[PDB]
Parts: C-alpha cells; sequence; structure tokens
RNA sequence: AGCCAGGAUGUUGGCUUAGAAGCAGCCAUCAUUUAAAGAAAGCGUAAUAGCUCACUGGUCGAGUCGGCCUGCGCGGAAGAU
C-alpha cells in the first residue's frame, strides 16, 4: 500500500483478517487484486471507491502530457 | 572492572558485616535468574530490607579475603560459584530457613548447602530458630508447669 | 561473492581469511559480506 | 621535574643538524641569562614523549648538559613540516 | 506464578467490557471466550473504579475456559490526569516544554507500590524523576 | 579467548508515526534492583515477539590487549605470430 504511493490511516484488527484502512491513488491501484493475493495466499478481499483529488507527483504530472 | 582502590572496599565493607554480624549461609546460582534476585530482595526485604546482602564473590580471592579475618570454615566453601549472605540484626533466623525451601522449589541448586558460621561448622536446615521470641514457648511452660 | 580491491568487514562477524595468495572475507550471518581479490 | 640529559653540540651547521636528525637525536639550543649560549643535542624520542605533557611548555625543567643541571624554559619548538617528529628547540635560561 | 506461558497487553476500559474496533476480538481468539471477560472482568472491575487504562494478562492454555488476571497502570501516564498537560512536547524536545508537582511524584508514584524494585519508598520516587524528565519538564521543588 | 550462568524493574522514556514497544527519525539518556546489565552495540519484527552484545558472577590458569614510529613483502595487475 505504501509502495503503491499510499497513505495508511487506521487498522481495527476486526475479528479475524484485520481490516487497513488507506488512501492511495487510483493510477496505481491496477491489477491489484492479482498482487494482493500473491501477497496473501489468495485469502484477502478488498474495496475501493473515490474519496478526493491530490496533488500528482511532479515525474507523474509532466508524463500526463496530451 | 576496577584497579586495586576498588577491589579494597568489596572488602573492608564486606568483611566488617562478617566483624558486626549474625548468622551465615550457602548457595550456588548456576541458572540464577532474575526473578531469582528480585524475590530474596523482598526476603532481605521482610528480613529488613539492605541488612542482608548475597554479593557474589566466590573468588576465594575476595569473600574468602574476608575469611582469614573471621569465618575460616569457608577455605572450604568458597571453591567454585557461590552466593555468600550475610546477617546484621535479626535472629540468627529465617535466612536459613527459605534458601532450602527456594532452592527446593528448584530455584537452583543450594552448594548441597555447604553450610557456614554460628558455631563454627557445616551442614544441616534448621528451623532452631525465629522460634526465637518463642520465649513464649517458656511462658505456656509457666501456667502448665504452675497447674499439670 | 564480491570481489573488489579493498575488502574490510561488514558485519561484526565478518572475519577476514588468507586462503592462498589471497585475501577474504567470510560471515556467518549474511552471505552478501563474502569478498575476495584482496 | 622533568630532566632531559642532554650533551654538548661538538658539530654545528646544516649538514650536522641533518646527520643527528637521522640517528633519532636532535640540536636545540639553551641561551639567556648573562653568560653565553650553548648548542644542545637531546634524544627525540624521549624529549618527545615528554612534550606530550603540557606542562613541558609551563614548569620550569631541567637539562643535564655535562652534569650540571642549568635549569631553563621551552621558548620555542620546530616541529616537523608534516611528520609526528621534533627539529629544535629554543630553551631560556631561567 | 513460577511459569510464563502466554501474555499481551493492550490496555483496556472498565465501564464496559464489549469492545470490537479497539480490541474486541483480538483479545480473544486462540483458545480465548469472549463471552467470559464480561462474567468475569467486571466482577473485578467496580470494587476499584471504571473507565481509564487497564493493561492484562489471562489464563488461557488451550483449555476452553479461563482464569482472568489484574495488573497496573503505566507511570508516566500518571502525569496526565496525575499531572498537567496530557501530551508531553508540542515543541519537539529541542525545547524543554512541560512542567511538573513536586508534592506529587511520590504518592501518586506510591500509587504504584506494587510493581518496583525500590526497598525505600523515597527509592520508588527516584525512579520517577527520569520517568518525569521525559521531555526535561522541571520540578518546582 | 573459550565454556556455565545471568543479562533485570519503572517502561512501549518522551516525542513522532498507520505502527517507532532497546533498536526509521527527533530530544533526552535519568532512576531503580544489583554481582552486572546501555532508557541500548548488532540480528530481527507490520509493530510486539524472538536471537545476541556491552556489563557482571562462575570455570580456566599466565601471560595478554591495541595504537605510534620504521625495514622487507601481499592484493590491486587484462592483449593480440
Amino acid at each position: 500500500l505504501s509502495r503503491r504511493r499510499g497513505m495508511l490511516k487506521g487498522q481495527e484488527s476486526e475479528v479475524t483478517g484485520v481490516k487497513i484502512h488507506a488512501e492511495v491513488p487510483l493510477s496505481e491501484m491496477f491489477g491489484y487484486a492479482t498482487q494482493l493475493r500473491s501477497l496473501t495466499k489468495g485469502r484477502a478481499s478488498y474495496t475501493m471507491e473515490f474519496l478526493k483529488y491530490d496533488e500528482a507527483p511532479s515525474n507523474v504530472a509532466q508524463a500526463v502530457i496530451e | 572492572m576496577a584497579l586495586n582502590l576498588q577491589d579494597k572496599q568489596a572488602i573492608v565493607a564486606e568483611v566488617s558485616e562478617v566483624a558486626k554480624g549474625a548468622l551465615s549461609a550457602v548457595v550456588a546460582d548456576s541458572r540464577g535468574v532474575t526473578v531469582d534476585k528480585m524475590t530474596e530482595l523482598r526476603k532481605a526485604g521482610r528480613e529488613a530490607g539492605v541488612y542482608m546482602r548475597v554479593v557474589r564473590n566466590t573468588l576465594l580471592r575476595r569473600a574468602v579475603e574476608g575469611t582469614p579475618f573471621e569465618c575460616l570454615k569457608d577455605a572450604f566453601v568458597g571453591p567454585t560459584l557461590i552466593a555468600y549472605s550475610m546477617e546484621h540484626p535479626g535472629a540468627a533466623a529465617r535466612l536459613f530457613k527459605e534458601f532450602a525451601k527456594a532452592n527446593a522449589k528448584f530455584e537452583v541448586k543450594a552448594a548441597a548447602f555447604e553450610g557456614e558460621l554460628i558455631p563454627a561448622s557445616q551442614i544441616d536446615r534448621l528451623a532452631t530458630l525465629p522460634t526465637y521470641e518463642e520465649a513464649i514457648a517458656r511462658l505456656m511452660a509457666t501456667m502448665k508447669e504452675a497447674s499439670a | 561473492m564480491k570481489v573488489r580491491a579493498s575488502v574490510k568487514k561488514l558485519c561484526r562477524n565478518c572475519k577476514i581469511v588468507k586462503r592462498d595468495g589471497v585475501i577474504r572475507v567470510i560471515c556467518s550471518a549474511e552471505p552478501k559480506h563474502k569478498q575476495r581479490q584482496g | 621535574m622533568f630532566t632531559i640529559n642532554a650533551e654538548v653540540r661538538k658539530e654545528q651547521g646544516k649538514g650536522a643538524s641533518r646527520r643527528l636528525r637521522a640517528a633519532n637525536k636532535f640540536p636545540a639550543i639553551i641561551y639567556g641569562g648573562k653568560e653565553a649560549p650553548l648548542a644542545i643535542e637531546l634524544d627525540h624520542d624521549k624529549v618527545m614523549n615528554m612534550q606530550a605533557k603540557a606542562e613541558f611548555y609551563s614548569e620550569v625543567l631541567t637539562i643535564v648538559v655535562d652534569g650540571k643541571e642549568i635549569k631553563v624554559k621551552a621558548q620555542d619548538v620546530q616541529r616537523h613540516p608534516y611528520k609526528p617528529k621534533l627539529q629544535h628547540i629554543d630553551f631560556v635560561r631561567a | 506464578a513460577k511459569k510464563v506461558q502466554a501474555y499481551v497487553k493492550l490496555q483496556v476500559a472498565a465501564g464496559m467490557a464489549n469492545p470490537s474496533p479497539p480490541v474486541g476480538p483480538a483479545l480473544g481468539q486462540q483458545g480465548v471466550n469472549i463471552m467470559e471477560f464480561c462474567k468475569a472482568f467486571n466482577a473485578k472491575t467496580d470494587s476499584i473504579e471504571k473507565g481509564l487504562p487497564i493493561p492484562v494478562v489471562i489464563t488461557v492454555y488451550a483449555d476452553r475456559s479461563f482464569t482472568f488476571v489484574t495488573k497496573t497502570p503505566p507511570a508516566a501516564v500518571l502525569l496526565k490526569k496525575a499531572a498537567g498537560i496530557k501530551s508531553g512536547s508540542g515543541k519537539p524536545n529541542k525545547d524543554k516544554v512541560g512542567k511538573i508537582s513536586r508534592a506529587q511524584l511520590q504518592e501518586i508514584a506510591q500509587t504504584k507500590a506494587a510493581d518496583m524494585t525500590g526497598a525505600d519508598i523515597e527509592a520508588m520516587t527516584r525512579s520517577i524523576e527520569g520517568t518525569a524528565r521525559s521531555m526535561g519538564l522541571v520540578v518546582e521543588d
């Protein structure tokens, strides 16, 4: 989550798993499922929805040039 | 470590406990944990506090350097690992007792309790002790003698 | 193993050994620290 | 307290001075008082270890030059331009 | 206790022993019973006080049920509700910010008499010095 | 130097962090209990956990540690009939 240019915000330890809470950019979550699986032996749901817009890191920004 | 100016204090202090003491016990702390000391310090605790010690020193070279003073019955204790215990006030007391009861809770060996000095001799757990103030065992020896 | 010209201990467990004509470094904890051509 | 044995210099000049220094000696000079100056040659490693203590430069100190005890103070030192060694010393007569 | 076996201490709360987001499940799930810390804890809760920090150890092997133990509060924390400020800096401790109650530190430490090594209860104070020079907050002694 | 032991209590110091529990950073680095044991020299951890060190007790039984200056050597060092 951190590697994915992400900010973390909480942990519960909800019963058996451990819900982890984070704000992580869209252009960076692509194909999460695939790897989240690899990291947790297949045992790991996840979910996401829109939250906000924040500044894009420069190398990102100057890349995003049409 | 420290030079002599410090190997001398561990002497002049520790030997004026013998010169000004009461009872002596014994014990070899191979496996001496720290829950070990913790406890026995509360025991020294009950047994006043800091009236007691155990200063590991069995370097013959140390807590025998306090022996050709008094208790030369200890040229024979001092070999191998040892934990010397001195009494200042208190009865020739219970100090004796829990060392056997302690180490008989596994709490490591007791040197087979090579024993020590009140008399000038060796081993054998005695509660010939802290009855002390059991002069009541000579109060009950009154009315019962007067009556019976 | 790394080869290098300057070799030197890395971990506290790296050891330095002169086998044949060549100076070496052996680490019992961390394979990455092996060194030769010293 | 510093006792420095020494010998009067039999040779002077750039030539000798260098020679001395090849043999772990090193020249120095005592001057001061109303009497003439004196050309000394000192054992190097000794003065080195001595001058390691700061007292060397403060205390009065004594030089036993052919059995006399001249008793002087360190005025000036010449250290090697890039080594840990001494080149020369000025001693003031006290 | 002459033999440790399993202990995890995550300061709970008295007034209702029934968490869920903080601890809840994670306090009892490996041979431990969530049903019995509201049958048993609260049996040792109301005799004293309720609401504030409770570290704790329990006696669970793999034996189904268990028996609950008690403990003691953190010591630099008795410098919150038992001193003043509740953080500890605000100006990172490049600045010596805090402020002390010399009267307190003995009897407020003494409240932690059952978990300290000093024979001299005054000694148990001298420990609280550094515990309370934890920022560099001077005591108006 | 080996080998046996211990290597602890305030306490996850404080701050800061999603988490900094001896050990990412910042400031502090005291006080206990002691034979000795750093508010920690390294491994480790998501963080704890876990393994070591410093230090002291035991064993052993006479030498031993590491800087300064200098002589001679070692690596560094691959080329074409």
